């Protein structure tokens, strides 16, 4: 009602492993800002550069499956549950791995697709043909 | 992997200690929701870990709070219309609760019509009832995504139209005759002398007759139909649209003004309140209060058969008082209105923009007695001083727009009406009525397109920005972060 | 002709009820601030707004012009 | 450029024209012919008043409409990069428009001074009403032509400030003093519309 | 005493008061019709999204027409010479009010029509420039109405 | 074809239409000063008396409520092609 709501800020003290399952849990909440407080980072001092750059690499690769979807129209309904649990470190090597056997997937589409763009060449050549099919005319 | 990312990326904003393996970060979190920050080492203490707490960081330096006050229901959508400025500035917003209706949102409307008031109502209520199934299902555009972000704001508009096209008493631009109508003509030409105009009237005073005798007593509710169906209707609706543009004006300002007050004695700091904006009510309210008083002076200070000399002269004092006034003047000079004038001005344009200066050097004279740049100071001051003193007078003028956009609509609404309607009923009723269906679908699309939508959007609009320069340009000034949880905006 | 004595009270009555009348909460339940200042702020607007346009239609200095042509008309209304 | 060169054509004939046939003029002792008093004389004195009060709208309202758009333009073109500037730099648009509103009430008030005449002859009857038709003309066109050259500087002034928002979006408040000394100016000229028709009577 | 060639000075004002709008609507919807064509090769979806310049423009053809309309219908056979000059004066200010208008509608509606086309965010903040160029417009039309009685 | 925008356009429109034109029947019926102007004048009838402007009155309020009539029928007319569309799925 009033238009105060007073904010006040707050320290929040952590541990090694403990660190990852209360900041999925206070993401779970999401009621905090956590400003910064290192700014001569520059990525190069982001200590979790590694995962940022996994992350990185996930995220092209299912930009991609998705591009590739679309073109096949394809829809995405994905109703459901949809925050079943924050990503644990050890089940996110098993789901790299399923997006690499799709990813392999798709360039098997990907050589199928040159394969095609061959056989366009060959039918390009068999419309000429037809052509000169006609050209017989032409030569009298 | 968006929440990998989000996680990793607070790692990262977070700070890492040499003495543990603990980290400390920096939260920015409500007082009420404390607990449940708590909560949330309670899940650390019990699996991962014991030794996870949170301390409450009550320092002083920098630490500005994020707004993060925009809590509320479907209300929420006039926080966004509001929310195009990012108030910020900790626990000083004052901004839409306090407004919501008085807003210039809510007598966004200044076109009420009757009808045009009950179709905007009727579809706001329309789209409100399915709501449920419109968001549900997938968006049209982000036309309609708008809509219906405005959707309670459109609602509650409506019904304020519909109040205002009763007091206006214009249905379609056509009036609207409930208990009596006051007026008459057998007593202004029997007792006047004006009778044998039957046929007469009909050939010799074409439109000439205007003349009250015995007559007078207002509508108990809003305007005379008699006003509408006359022809003098543009001079008295002009006259009177102006006089209440400059009442309406002069306290809604006020009002803005007037919550600065309470604004600023909240963030302590006595010097402004006893030195700036006292000036400012002071010099508003000699300047305008004035205007208004008499403004209802001469509304209630004369009668029909008072008019000087000449038969009408409609005002003849609205203008004729401007701003200096500097001598002369004579027409109405009743006792004691030069010397309330001449002590109006002095104290308030040689005065007030006078002790608008000095400000912290008062202060700095005592602390130069102890043992701050005075320059940036004193320009600031100074470009913020004749700011507002212009833009008193800016901002007075600046509110007469809407009531063009009544005019316009009034006007528009009239000669559409004269223009299709007018012709659609006639004689012959067989060929008067046949195609009647499609002059009546003509004036619906018409209706919905240039008077519903493009004049409503306008006047939506031109009501917003009487709100963002001058209503509330005068107690809230700056801006501030808003607010960022986790919330896991990616589904 | 219409009186203005009764119209002015009954409606200053009406308004000034529905605007000193939040001191009765009825929720007493949710915000309750919006609700407060939403009907306060509706309560004075309507006034207003209806006491400016009859105190302008009071004392017309000048009369409309029934230009109508139908003077004859309306003199049986 | 033909647009230009027609132009500068009819302007360099006309007043090749004018200048041939004033010296025709004076040169055949015929200067009485030449007569301004009689073109100044029966000519209407309505035309001079409604034609002043036209102009005092109309100059000021398309002096605006350059401001606004000359800034608008830049707006949205230095938007593009940064979209916050798209409503925070709008306080230096409402300028011009209320830069129109100058004429608007202006042009109330010249025209709150017209009355019939129900005279023809110019002996002796409209000496008052000449200078009361030629004082509001002159007012109209003072209020017009200041108020559309200030509203022009001003969106001027308006589109380089916004530009330079685009980069340092702190300096916006150190740069706000110039458009007000536009807007300044131009309360000057509404002024001097005031004065100059604040005592003249009309009948 | 009426004076000859009264009704000229009216007759004019009506017929500038018509023009003038028309021209600076035609304008308008030319130069927005060639930002909207420009914007429509790589944002498909986005054609009826900012059509409304082109009703912008449209309004200010209907604010020149309610006034031509209303200036024809107070036209008479006797005009005094105070009512003609007074309606060619109206007719003249709303004429030009409309072309500026027109003017300010069609730059700053292409202008915004190519962003809103780059930057989908700039849509609504445009809106506010281009509605006011209508107020002015507007401006006008009203200043055309109270000098039709006085 | 007979999509649903047009069905519901010409749904509203008919609505629209019957109240609008019922209260304009009943305006006239009762022969409000308001609409005088709108209402046909023949010179012939400003002496001849109110007998004859109200006669006037009631034709085009009669004309009024037939137009209503047919706004009504293909009010109905949309509602049933709507309905069929509905039902045939």
């Amino acid at each position: 009602l009033f238009r105060s709501e007073e904010m006040t800020l707050a320290q929040l003290f952590l541990q090694s492993e403990a660190a990852y399952c209360c900041v999925s849990e206070l993401e779970e909440l999401g009621k905090v800002q956590f400003r910064d407080l290192n700014p001569d980072v520059n990525v190069f001092q982001r200590k979790f550069v590694n995962e940022v750059r996994r992350c990185e690499e996930m995220d092209r690769k299912l930009r991609f499956v998705e591009k590739e979807i679309r073109k096949a129209n394809i829809p995405i309904m994905d109703t459901g549950e949809n925050p079943e649990v924050p990503f644990p470190r050890d089940m996110i090597d098993l789901e790299a791995n399923f997006e690499k056997i799709e990813n392999e997937l798709k360039e098997i589409n990907t050589n199928q697709e040159a394969l095609k763009r061959n056989f366009l060449e060959l039918t390009e050549l068999k419309f000429i043909l037809r052509k000169t099919q006609q050209f017989f005319d032409e030569m009298a | 992997v968006r929440k990998m990312k989000a996680i990793y990326h607070t790692l990262n904003l977070c700070n890492i200690d040499v003495t543990q393996k603990c980290l400390i970060a920096e939260v920015w979190c409500p007082v009420t929701d404390l607990d449940s920050i708590q909560f949330a080492l309670r899940r650390g203490t019990e699996h991962s870990g014991s030794t996870v707490p949170s301390i409450l960081n009550r320092m002083q330096t920098n630490q500005t709070p994020p707004t993060y006050n925009k809590t509320n229901k479907f209300t929420h959508g006039f926080q966004n219309i509001v929310d195009a400025y990012g108030i910020g500035t900790y626990r000083e917003i004052n901004p839409a609760p306090y407004t919501v209706i008085t807003f210039p949102f809510l007598f966004a409307v200044m076109f009420g019509d009757f009808g045009h008031g009950i179709l905007m109502t009727l579809f706001a209520v329309w789209m409100v009832l399915r709501e449920s199934r419109i968001l549900s299902q997938k968006n049209e555009n982000e036309m309609f995504s708008m809509v219906f972000s405005g959707r309670y704001i459109i609602l509650l508009m409506g019904l304020f139209s519909i109040y205002t096209g009763l007091i206006y008493n214009d249905c379609f631009s056509k009036s609207l005759n409930i208990f009596g109508s006051s007026w008459s003509v057998r007593p202004m030409f029997t007792i006047g002398n004006w009778t044998e105009e039957t046929l007469l009237g009909s050939s010799v005073l074409q439109l000439n007759p205007a003349i009250p005798g015995v007559f007078g007593g207002p509508y108990p509710f809003g305007i005379d139909p008699i006003w509408n169906i006359a022809t003098n209707k543009l001079t008295f609706l002009n006259s009177f649209k102006m006089k209440m543009s400059v009442i309406l004006g002069i306290i809604h300002m006020l009002f803005g003004v007037s919550l600065s007050l309470f604004n600023h004695i909240y963030f302590k700091k006595p010097l402004n309140i006893y030195f700036g904006f006292i000036p400012e009510i002071i010099f508003m309210s000699s300047l305008f209060g004035y205007l208004v008083i008499l403004i209802f002076y001469k509304w209630t200070a004369y009668d029909a058969h008072s008019s000087r000399n000449a038969p009408s002269l409609l005002i003849h004092f609205i203008n004729m008082f401007l701003f200096s006034y500097p001598e002369s003047g004579n027409a109405m000079l009743y006792s004691g209105q030069k010397g309330i004038q001449c002590f109006l001005i002095v104290v308030a344009m040689l005065c007030v923009p006078w002790m608008l200066l000095f400000k912290p050097l008062i202060l700095r004279h005592q602390y130069l007695r102890k043992k701050f740049d005075f320059g940036d100071t004193m320009v600031h001051q100074a470009i913020h001083t004749i700011e507002y003193c212009l833009g008193c007078i800016s901002n007075t003028a600046s509110y007469l727009r809407l009531w063009a956009l009544s005019l316009a609509h009034a006007q528009l609404s009239e000669v559409l009406w004269t223009m299709v309607i007018h012709i659609g009923l006639h004689v012959r009723s067989l060929a008067g009525g046949l195609g009647l269906f499609f002059i009546f679908a003509a004036f619906a699309t018409l209706t919905v397109a240039i008077l519903l939508i493009m004049e409503g959007l306008s006047a939506f609009l031109h009501a917003l920005r009487l709100h963002w320069v001058e209503f509330q340009n005068k107690f809230y000034t700056g801006t501030g972060f808003k607010f960022l949880p986790f919330s896991f905006e990616h589904i | 002709a219409h009186s203005f004595a009764l119209p002015v009270i009954i409606f200053t009555t009406f308004w000034g009820l529905i605007g000193i009348a939040g001191p009765w909460f009825v929720p007493k339940g949710p915000n309750r601030g919006v609700i407060i200042t939403m009907l306060v702020a509706t309560a004075v607007c309507c006034y207003l707004f209806w006491l400016i346009a009859i105190l302008a239609q009071l004392n017309p200095l000048f009369g409309p012009q029934l230009k109508n042509e139908t003077i004859w008309y309306v003199r049986f209304l | 450029t033909g647009l230009e060169l027609l132009y500068l054509g009819i302007f360099v004939a006309f007043w090749a024209c004018m200048i041939v046939v004033g010296i025709c003029y004076t040169i055949f002792d015929l200067g009485f012919r030449f007569d301004v008093a009689w073109f100044l004389t029966e000519t209407s004195p309505f035309m001079w008043s409604n034609l002043g009060i036209g102009l005092a709208i109309s100059l000021s309202v398309v002096g605006a409409a350059w401001g606004i758009y000359i800034t608008g333009s830049s707006i949205i073109g230095g938007g593009v990069k940064a979209p916050r500037i798209k409503t925070k730099n709008l306080v230096s648009i409402i300028f011009c428009e209320a830069v129109a509103i100058y004429g608007i009430i202006m042009a109330i008030v010249i025209s709150n001074m017209a009355e019939p005449f129900s005279a023809t002859d110019p002996k002796a009857i409209g000496h008052r009403n000449y200078h009361a038709g030629y004082s509001m003309f002159g007012a109209g066109l003072t209020v017009g032509l200041s108020n559309l050259f200030c509203g022009v500087c001003v969106g001027i002034v308006g589109s380089g400030a916004a530009l330079a928002d685009a980069q340092n979006p702190s300096l916006f408040v150190k740069i706000l003093i110039v458009e007000i000394f536009g807007s300044a100016i131009g309360l000057f000229g509404v002024i001097v519309a005031i004065l100059q028709t604040s005592r003249v009577k009309m009948g | 005493n009426n004076p000859e060639y009264s009704s000229f000075f009216g007759v004019m004002g009506a017929s500038s008061a018509m023009v003038f709008s028309a021209m600076g609507a035609a304008y308008g919807t030319a130069k927005s019709g060639t930002g909207i064509a420009a914007m429509s090769v790589m944002r498909p979806e986005l054609i009826m999204k900012s059509i409304i310049p082109v009703v912008m423009a449209g309004i200010i053809a209907i604010y020149g027409l309610v006034v031509a309309v209303l200036i024809a219908n107070s036209l008479t056979d006797g005009i005094t010479l105070y009512r003609s000059f007074l309606q060619l004066g109206a007719g003249l200010s709303v004429g030009l009010s409309g072309l500026a208008a027109g003017f300010a509608i069609g730059i700053v509606g292409d202008a915004g029509v190519r962003g809103t086309a780059q930057q989908p965010r700039l849509f609504v903040g445009m809106i506010l420039i281009l509605i006011f160029a209508e107020v002015l417009g507007l401006y006008g039309l009203i200043v055309a109405l109270i000098l039709s009685t006085k | 074809c007979c999509g649903p925008k047009l069905a519901a356009c010409g749904i509203v429109l008919s609505a629209w239409g019957v109240i609008m034109l019922i209260m304009l029947g009943i305006f006239f019926n009762v022969h409000s000063a308001v609409l005088i102007e709108d209402v046909p004048f023949t010179e012939k009838d400003f002496e001849n008396g109110p007998q004859n402007i109200y006669n006037l009155y009631e034709q085009v309020s009669y004309n009024c409520f037939i137009a209503a009539g047919l706004y009504l029928l293909l009010g109905g007319f949309s509602f049933c092609q709507v309905r069929l569309n509905k039902r045939k799925e």
